[PDB]
């Protein structure tokens, strides 16, 4: 673009060609031939050892499992953008902090309530997941104190800004823990959304279009998903992120939506989704509309790979990787069934 | 008992493939679902049965009503999260009848 | 109405069944569960039976196929109607026919 590649480069190629080799680094679709047709775990290993991933089942238990696949699935993720994180600068760390939020707060909200309920907070250091990192103190041996953990948070954690709007340390117990999620989602993507308009270059160009479309599938989603809960249209307006176009028109009818066909006549309103919608077959050995929904974020992933003045490439990587893990240990996981009728419900990236 | 027992096995098999994608879906509820647990909805009834002179123990499968632990934050699997509530709870059912 | 139903098993049995509601924390806030894996003792697993046992409020236990075979002598020796003991298969393994404490009381059968 106008300001970059005289500034790109000078701090940017080493990242870019980084995140060039590492969708190069994904198994290629002859290593999936081999994945398929082995249909055992011994041979699993033998043959995930002979490619990029593998030669990481070292110490490890000599009957192979699916929960060490996904271990190690999500170990080369997490070893990947450790090395990526790493070497950053200002604008793209601050990005890749960004990157990071969505796993912080939801591993925060797995930290919540380990400690309003009278259980070890060593207990908890284990199984969090990956990202996660939390070496910053006053959050752990609060003495099961509520409010420990309400100045802990709004103090020490990077991401207390987000918890200026959950306060009173009354939704701890009188709302639910999943509603305080949603809410610290919503305010983060916003806040991530403002952050990027800021850096008004391909960068914002880039990532406008996907985080509108992240509002409107999540509002969609969801949207299909309450209507056996207990929430009222004006608390569900209140919940769905600005950053969308449906804010200027389609989340009024999400609202008035009560059942299948007007969220279906909501997305017949944008042909770019409707799309997606004929595809939830949800036969059993296909593909169902999670999966479009993934597709769709693949091909938004290729054109963000097209450009090479932006940040969005970063992101791009982050969904293609997280379906790729969830590809391999689903395949670990049919294999390990040996229901080879039902291996079908994985999205090959690359 | 042998008919119950297989019509134990397929439902279950059912049922646990249908937690498989439920875990596809929403990726690691099993960890906030083991985390929240407080009050159970469904409870087992000791009653009697004089088939003969002898008494004979038997349950029966009592529904208290409590309030479900309704998922929703991991990308909205709410729609997996209900087929194994059906799923899950069928098989249920038939273990109290085998027990 | 009168009891609590309990389940022991691998994570799989255990999270679906939580989905189900089956599980409880008494006063003494103290599960009807016991997640066991590889890390789990076999000991640990026979002890938390009998904390089971011990308990008048279960009635009915779940038991995964590989727990009952890790902790085959203590099942067997409780010969008793006031557990009704059911026993399980896991997911990714052939179903447990052999071996059930009431075929072996059956003779005329397969």
């Amino acid at each position: 673009s106008f300001f970059p590649e005289l500034y790109f480069n000078v701090d940017n190629g080493y990242l870019e060609g980084l995140v060039r080799g590492l969708k190069a680094g994904v198994l290629s679709q002859a290593d999936y031939l081999n994945l398929v047709q082995c249909e055992t775990l011994e041979d699993l290993k033998l043959h995930l050892q002979s490619t990029d991933y593998g030669n990481f089942l070292a110490n490890e238990a000599s009957p192979l499992t699916v929960s060490v696949i996904d271990d190690k699935l999500k170990e080369k993720m997490v070893v990947e953008f450790r090395h990526m994180r790493n070497h950053a600068y200002e604008p793209l760390a601050s990005f890749l902090d960004f990157i990071t939020y969505s796993y912080m707060i939801d591993n925060v909200i797995l930290l919540i309530t380990g400690t309003l309920h009278q259980r070890s907070i060593a207990e908890l250091v284990p199984k969090c997941h990956p990202l996660g990192s939390f070496e910053q103190m006053e959050a752990v041996n609060i003495a099961q104190t509520p409010a420990e953990l309400y100045n802990a948070i709004l103090v020490d954690t990077p991401l207390a800004a987000f918890f200026q709007d959950c306060i009173s340390e009354q939704d701890l117990d009188e709302m639910n823990i999943e509603i305080i999620r949603n809410t610290l989602y919503k305010a983060y993507l916003e806040s991530f959304y403002k952050f990027c308009t800021l850096l008004g270059g391909t960068t914002a160009d880039a990532m406008c279009p996907i985080l509108e479309f992240e509002a409107d599938r999540r509002a969609f989603i969801i949207t299909i998903n309450s209507f056996g809960t207990e929430l009222s249209k004006e608390d569900r307006a209140k919940l769905f992120p600005h950053c969308g176009r449906l804010y200027p028109e389609g989340l009024a009818q999400l609202a008035r939506a009560d059942d299948y066909e007007q969220v279906k006549n909501v997305a017949d309103y944008y042909p770019e989704y409707k799309l997606l919608f004929e595809g939830a077959g949800s036969n059993p050995g296909d593909k169902t509309l999670e999966d479009r929904f993934f597709e769709h974020e693949v091909k938004l992933n290729k054109l963000a790979f097209l450009n090479q003045f932006h940040f969005g490439v970063f992101y791009a990587f982050v969904k293609l990787k997280e379906q790729e893990c969830r590809n391999i240990v689903w395949i670990a996981e049919c294999i390990a069934q040996r229901h080879r009728a039902k291996i079908d419900n994985y999205i090959p990236i690359f | 008992i042998i008919e119950t027992k297989m019509l134990m096995g397929e439902v279950m098999r059912e049922a646990a493939f249908s937690l498989a994608e439920a875990k596809f879906t929403a990726g690691d509820f099993s960890t906030t679902v083991i985390q929240n647990v407080n009050k159970a909805q469904v409870k087992i009834r000791a009653k009697k049965d004089n088939v003969a002179g002898v008494t004979l123990p038997v349950f029966e499968h009592y529904h208290e009503g409590t309030d479900s632990y309704e998922l929703t934050g991991l990308a909205r699997g709410g729609e997996q999260l209900a087929k194994l509530k059906r799923n899950y709870a069928k098989a249920v059912e038939l273990l109290v009848e085998l027990a | 109405r009168g009891k609590l139903i309990a389940v022991i098993g691998d994570e799989d049995t255990v999270t679906g069944f939580l989905l189900g509601g089956i599980g409880e924390l008494n006063k003494n806030r103290h599960p009807n569960f016991l997640v066991v894996e590889k890390d789990t003792t076999i000991n640990e697993i026979e002890d938390t039976f009998r904390q089971f046992l011990n308990r008048d409020d279960i009635g009915i236990i779940l038991i995964n196929q590989y727990i009952a075979e890790m902790v085959r002598h203590a099942l067997d020796a409780h010969q008793r109607s006031i557990p009704a003991v059911l026993e399980i298969p896991s997911k990714e393994h052939p179903y447990d026919a052999a071996k059930d404490s009431i075929l072996r009381r059956a003779k005329g059968m397969f």
